[PDB]
């Protein structure tokens, strides 16, 4: 049973760079070595088949070299829409094995997220239910601290995080922050408001509303 | 030009048979040479090759899915299937199809993947609530609107903007799983304020697992 490693789990790198991704073989594989491409809600792609050759439709930048048990995935200059988990594959002995895969991120300058409070519809209190939303949008990097406070009073284990992946257009992320109380709490208070710690703001930033 | 889609009952209680399906255009599995491939990848994880079928019929599994794997063709149908027995919450992934040509496999062309979650639990419709735009979001700036799809199962849910018109500013976040055991997620898009207004914002969800659609307005 032929075992494949990727060195890398994940990486950033800026555009413009050469990045350079390792693929090792437990023995020989006699050059039976593709690479795969897998970019976020899209089919996975061939990139290189028999260590060296070109998937047709792939640009030049991308290459694959080695022998043996040692292989590398290229990228001369990394593109913004190059963003993708990096995947390789033996075709030496059954069972076909891959790679753990190589996450590769765009670095890009840093962005401060625009940040919004959704206060819970008219709709959803009607059911005894109440969803305080705030939208963190468009920041580099990825950390981000979101903190609740209602009524000047932090909040702890009553909120949920969801981080989308690297956006195709801006190399951005976007994070969504669910605040969940029942309406009988949710009545008891006025002030509700996310506080967000990122690396382009200069000072936390505040965003409220008060239910009446 | 070559197309494949994968097919699934969505959700499978364990202990059950699984029953999945390879839909293909562009290329003939009777050609000399040709080959299709299964290959799943459970949430977080990476790849994993299943099975595998040529033209001529014979059959490749992977051991560690022993005795529980059944790949079959229909080249009249341009159709692979394959067949997983006795499934458990290990079994939940996403499933792949790819093809290839000659011995050793390059997969050339790969589908989309279909979702596969492996539960006792029932299927259950969402809630659709609008994200309404704040009074003060930045007065001839941008203003940020949206949906929250909540308390759903299994994944995954369908959400879409004017019917698919509007795509530019949009964020799907991914599904959290809430505490109940049911999934809910936001949708949101930012747009310019002087526009809150006078172009209409409505937001379409589809759970295709229970069927419940939604569309719903959303207005300042």
């Amino acid at each position: 049973d032929i075992q494949m490693t990727q060195s890398t789990s994940s990486l950033s790198a800026s555009v413009g760079d050469r990045v350079t991704i390792t693929c090792r073989a437990s023995q020989d594989i006699s050059n039976y070595l593709s690479w795969y491409q897998q970019k976020p809600g899209k089919a996975v792609k061939l990139l290189i088949y028999y260590t060296s050759k070109l998937h047709s439709g792939v640009p030049s930048r991308f290459s694959g070299s080695g022998s043996g048990t040692d292989y590398t995935l290229t990228i001369s200059s990394l593109q913004q829409e190059d963003f993708a988990t990096y995947f390789c594959l033996q075709g030496k002995m059954l069972p076909w094995t891959f790679g753990q895969g190589t996450k590769l991120e765009i670095k890009r300058t840093v962005a401060a997220p625009s940040v919004f409070i959704f206060p819970p519809s008219d709709e959803q209190l009607k059911s005894g239910t109440a969803s305080v939303v705030c939208l963190l949008n468009n920041f580099y990097p990825r950390e981000a601290k979101v903190q609740w406070k209602v009524d000047n009073a932090l909040q702890s284990g009553n909120s949920q995080e969801s981080v989308t992946e690297q956006d195709s257009k801006d190399s951005t992320y976007s994070l969504s922050s669910t605040l969940t109380l029942s309406k009988a709490d949710y009545e008891k208070h006025k002030v509700y408001a996310c506080e967000v710690t990122h690396q382009g703001l200069s000072s936390p930033v505040t965003k409220s509303f008060n239910r009446g | 030009q070559v197309q494949l889609q994968e097919s699934g009952p969505g959700l499978v209680k364990p202990s059950q048979t699984l029953s999945l399906t390879c839909s293909f255009s562009g290329f003939s599995l009777s050609t000399s040479g040709m080959g299709v491939g299964w290959i799943r990848q459970p949430s977080g994880k990476g790849l994993e090759w299943l099975a595998h079928i040529w033209w001529d019929g014979d059959e490749s599994y992977n051991p560690s899915l022993k005795s529980r794997l059944t790949i079959s063709k229909d080249t009249s149908k341009n159709q692979v299937s394959l067949k997983i027995t006795s499934v458990t919450a290990a079994d939940t992934a996403v499933y792949f199809c790819a093809r290839n040509r000659y011995d050793p496999p390059w997969f050339v062309d790969w589908g989309q993947g279909t979702l596969v979650t492996v539960s006792s639990a029932s299927t259950k419709g969402p809630s659709v609530f609008p994200l309404a735009p704040s009074s003060k979001s930045t007065s001839g700036g941008t203003a940020a609107l949206g949906c929250l799809v909540k308390d759903y199962f299994p994944e995954p849910v369908t959400v879409s903007w004017n019917s698919g018109a509007l795509t530019s500013g949009v964020h799907t976040f991914p599904a959290v799983l809430q505490s109940s055991g049911l999934y809910s997620l936001s949708s949101v898009v930012t747009v310019p304020s002087s526009s809150l207004g006078t172009q209409t914002y409505i937001c379409n969800v589809n759970h295709k697992p229970s069927n419940t659609k939604v569309d719903k307005r959303v207005e300042p």
